[PDB]
């Protein structure tokens, strides 16, 4: 699972199964050889140091999977994007969902 | 800036107990919530568990009987002890600082909310295999 | 017609107009269910588990149901409130909680039970006398009398502990009883101000119909969209405390000016007698109400949240053998009522 | 000893359509007819 993005294009990254209840999605980007690094928590909260180009889908929906939009993708954003999901109607996930490799075509 | 330094032998025997240490610097290990995560090659990361204080710890249910976590405030180290190691436990092990938030979906008074976790500070990880 | 210089003796405890209202409401209630599909075909053994959520108010049950053809079967599953289901095999095996006692009839989904106000009118040869005495206590001589052919419109509201859609007292909270001093009798309290109560069923539900026979349909809960939350009611807190203060000032008239009055919660027993209940949005709510009666009044914005339970099989008139089944209501229910009075003992 | 009452048993329904019970009771011979001309 990967998305091929030319530099400057927007990545469309999905993760996990459909929501049943209120959801909190936490996204991390793992550059090769690195520990995963947090980009988004609580669906659309970006920690200081994270660019506004990273925007997550709301947790208010149901029947939807997590979606991450990365605009203006740069070569430095090449990474594996993984999500961890909390859902009020599902048991705690002790593992990450399968991610998407963001490949920058530079 | 907090520096998380994972360390161990990089190789443990099968049917053996593995012990890894995260040297925490720039913060007190007792004030933060700590967690361990591992990432087998080719896989997405798995949580191992988290540790802090006052009984507020938890474990991955598949490892709950095998993993024991501890924080030693006098050394400022995070300890990870995993017993019964086998080939399936080969992974990069990571030390991270975990933050806890809350999400409310209902009445609150009826406990219609949950806490959620995210990891802000990551170490570099220690690659540990299991081999004769 | 105001009747100049006319007085008369009234007794609300011997008022046969009440007796008719009771008798007639029941008769129409029953008449309305006569053309509806029976659910006695659902007295089957059900295999059942919990409805998926993170960590059980609702049951996820399944069974072998009939179809439009008598020689065919279908697998049917649906969501149930646990209060309508009993475990028998001490998945586990369950049966509907009323199969050992009653026939269950599904109410037709097209028929409203909204308490639309009606007026009662006297037949020729009769007249209704009425009081204009704002201080009348429901008994004895009434100093100011007038007459009508018809009463004001009265909403046939069905409730237990609280009265949610009646009239308010003209001036002061009125407390009436057959005796007050007799502990075997009820005390009815009529507020002179409304209290706002906001009740909800905060679950977006879906419904599906099952063809179980030739034009015979059963309405089953499908699933729940979004979060699963408990039903509840919100009572203005400030209003409630002010309201009780007024009630206490008036109660003391019969107990002593410096007598301490305490409000305690209900006694044990069935939900129909221990909780507050009402029918709104088509659902039958049972509310804990203890948060409303938890204080002591001694001489010299916020809200109270009350959890509520919901049931679908209702023994509406406290009779045995005639149970009504409330079909699921889709979407989300919001109800706002006027607390107009209380029944206390 | 050496016929007015008979002990008849049968497969009866119960409150649930999925359950059956074995029931027996006494009957007077005048209300019962033999079909297989226990019988
Ligand atoms: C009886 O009275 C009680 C008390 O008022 C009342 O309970 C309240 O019910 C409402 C029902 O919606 C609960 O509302 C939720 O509250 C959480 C927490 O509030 C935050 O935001 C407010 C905004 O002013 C702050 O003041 C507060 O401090 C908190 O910061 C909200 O987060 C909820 O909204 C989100 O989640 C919903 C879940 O489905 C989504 O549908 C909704 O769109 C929101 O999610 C989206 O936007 C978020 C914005 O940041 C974003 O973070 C999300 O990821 C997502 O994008 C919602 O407002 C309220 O907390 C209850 N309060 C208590 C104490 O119980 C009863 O309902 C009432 N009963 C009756 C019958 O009236
Ligand atoms: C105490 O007294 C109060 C006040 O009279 C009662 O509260 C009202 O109860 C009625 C009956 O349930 C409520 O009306 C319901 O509104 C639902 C939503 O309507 C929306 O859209 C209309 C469009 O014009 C708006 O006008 C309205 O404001 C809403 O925006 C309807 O869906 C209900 O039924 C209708 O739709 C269903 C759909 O399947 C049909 O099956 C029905 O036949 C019908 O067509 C219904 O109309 C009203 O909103 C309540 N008001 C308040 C303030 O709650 C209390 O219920 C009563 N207390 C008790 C316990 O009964
Ligand atoms: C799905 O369900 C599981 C199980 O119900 C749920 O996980 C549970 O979350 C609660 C917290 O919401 C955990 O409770 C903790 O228990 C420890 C033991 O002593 C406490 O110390 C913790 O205290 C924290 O919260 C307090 C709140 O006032 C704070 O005051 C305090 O400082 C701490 O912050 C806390 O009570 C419970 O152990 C877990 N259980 C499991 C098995 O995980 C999970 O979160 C649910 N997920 C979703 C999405 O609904
Ligand atoms: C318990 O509740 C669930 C719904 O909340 C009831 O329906 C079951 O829902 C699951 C998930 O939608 C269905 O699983 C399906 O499996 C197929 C297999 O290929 C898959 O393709 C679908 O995407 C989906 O995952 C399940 O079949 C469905 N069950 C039935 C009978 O339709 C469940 O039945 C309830 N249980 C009871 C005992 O009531
Ligand atoms: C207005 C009226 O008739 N009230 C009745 C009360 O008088 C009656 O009072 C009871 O009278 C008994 C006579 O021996 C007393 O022993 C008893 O304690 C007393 N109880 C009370 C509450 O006053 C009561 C109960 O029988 O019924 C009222 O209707
Ligand atoms: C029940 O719901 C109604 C409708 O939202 C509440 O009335 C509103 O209360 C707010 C409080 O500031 C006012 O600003 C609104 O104008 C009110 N709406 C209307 C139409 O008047 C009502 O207070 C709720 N009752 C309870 C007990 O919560
Ligand atoms: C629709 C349904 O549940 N049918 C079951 C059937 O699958 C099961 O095999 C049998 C006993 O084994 O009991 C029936 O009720
Ligand atoms: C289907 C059902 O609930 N049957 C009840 C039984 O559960 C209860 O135990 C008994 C008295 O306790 O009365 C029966 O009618
Ligand atoms: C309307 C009214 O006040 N009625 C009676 C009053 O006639 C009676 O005298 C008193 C007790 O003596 O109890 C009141 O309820
Ligand atoms: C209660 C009763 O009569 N049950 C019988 C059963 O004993 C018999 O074995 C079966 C056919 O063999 O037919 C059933 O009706
Ligand atoms: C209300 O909730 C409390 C919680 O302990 C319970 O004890 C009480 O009996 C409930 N009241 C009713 C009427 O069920
Ligand atoms: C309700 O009554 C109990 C009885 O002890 C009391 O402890 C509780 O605090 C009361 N509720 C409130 C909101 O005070
Ligand atoms: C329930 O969910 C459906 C999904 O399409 C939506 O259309 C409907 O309006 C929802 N109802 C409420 C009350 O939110
Ligand atoms: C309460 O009574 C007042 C009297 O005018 C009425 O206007 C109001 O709508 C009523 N509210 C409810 C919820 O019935």
């Amino acid at each position: 699972t990967f998305v091929s993005v030319a530099p400057g294009q927007t990545a469309r990254i999905t993760c996990g199964e459909e929501s049943l209840g209120s959801r909190s999605v936490i996204w991390y980007q793992q550059r090769p050889g690195q520990a995963p690094s947090l980009i988004i928590y609580n669906n659309n909260d970006r920690p200081s140091g994270i660019p506004d180009r990273f925007s997550g889908s709301p947790g208010s929906t149901f029947g939807t999977t997590a979606t991450l939009t990365i605009t203006s993708v740069e070569a430095g954003d090449e990474a594996d994007y993984y999500c961890h999901i909390w859902d009020s109607r599902r048991p705690t996930n002790w593992v990450f969902g399968e991610g998407t490799t963001l490949i920058v075509l530079s | 800036q907090v520096h998380l330094q994972e360390s161990g032998p990089g190789l443990v025997k099968p049917s053996e107990t593995l012990s890894l240490t995260c040297n925490v610097s720039g913060t007190l290990v007792r004030d933060n919530y700590w967690s361990w995560i591992r990432q087998p090659l080719g896989k997405q990361p798995e949580w191992i568990g988290y540790v802090h204080d006052s009984g507020d710890t938890n474990y991955n249910p598949s490892l709950k009987s095998r993993v024991h976590l501890s924080l030693d405030k006098s050394k400022n180290l995070v300890s990870l002890r995993l017993t019964g190691v086998t080939a399936a436990d080969s992974a990069i092990y990571y030390c991270a600082t975990t933050k806890h938030g809350r999400r409310i979906y209902g009445v609150v008074a009826f406990k219609e909310w949950f806490t959620y976790f995210y990891m802000d500070v990551w170490g570099k990880g220690t690659s540990v295999t299991v081999s004769s | 017609i105001h009747l100049e210089n006319v007085t008369e003796e009234f007794n609300m405890w011997k008022n046969n107009m009440v007796e008719q209202m009771h008798t007639d409401i029941i008769s129409l209630w029953d008449q309305s269910l006569k053309p509806c599909v029976k659910l006695t075909p659902l007295c089957v053994t059900l295999q059942c588990t919990n409805v998926t959520n993170n960590i059980g108010e609702l049951k996820n049950c399944s069974f072998n149901m009939t179809t439009e053809l008598r020689d065919k079967k279908q697998k049917v599953y649906s969501l149930f409130y646990r209060l309508d289901v009993v475990q028998i095999n001490e998945n586990k095996e369950y049966r509907l909680i009323n199969c050992n006692t009653s026939a269950i009839t599904q109410a037709c989904p097209k028929v409203s039970f909204e308490p639309i106000p009606i007026h009662y009118c006297a037949p020729a040869g009769f007249a209704i006398l009425k009081c204009k005495d704002k201080k009348f206590n429901g008994t004895g001589p009434c100093p100011s009398v007038s007459t009508v052919q018809c009463t004001h419109g009265i909403k046939p509201v069905v409730s237990t502990q609280l009265l949610l859609n009646g009239s308010l007292a003209e001036e002061e909270v009125m407390i009436r009883s057959e005796n007050i001093t007799n502990n075997a009798k009820n005390i009815l309290v009529q507020f002179n101000t409304p209290v706002q109560i906001n009740c909800t069923r905060p679950n977006n539900n879906t419904r599906k119909s099952i063809r179980i026979g030739p034009g015979q349909w059963f309405y089953a809960t499908g699933d729940i969209i979004g979060d699963i939350r408990q039903a509840h009611c919100n009572v203005s807190k400030a209003t409630w405390n002010e309201t009780l203060g007024k009630v206490v000032k008036q109660l003391r008239k019969h107990f002593g000016n410096n007598t301490i009055i305490r409000f305690a919660n209900s006694s044990g027993g069935d939900l129909e007698v221990t909780t507050h209940s009402f029918n709104c949005g088509g659902e039958f709510f049972y509310c804990n109400t203890s948060g409303l009666f938890n204080s002591t009044w001694i001489s010299n914005n916020d809200s109270i949240t009350l959890p509520c339970r919901i049931k679908q099989i209702i023994n509406m008139w406290q009779r045995i053998g005639q149970a009504m089944y409330a079909p699921p209501i889709q979407g989300v229910i919001r109800c706002v009522s006027n607390i107009t009075g209380l029944i206390l003992t």
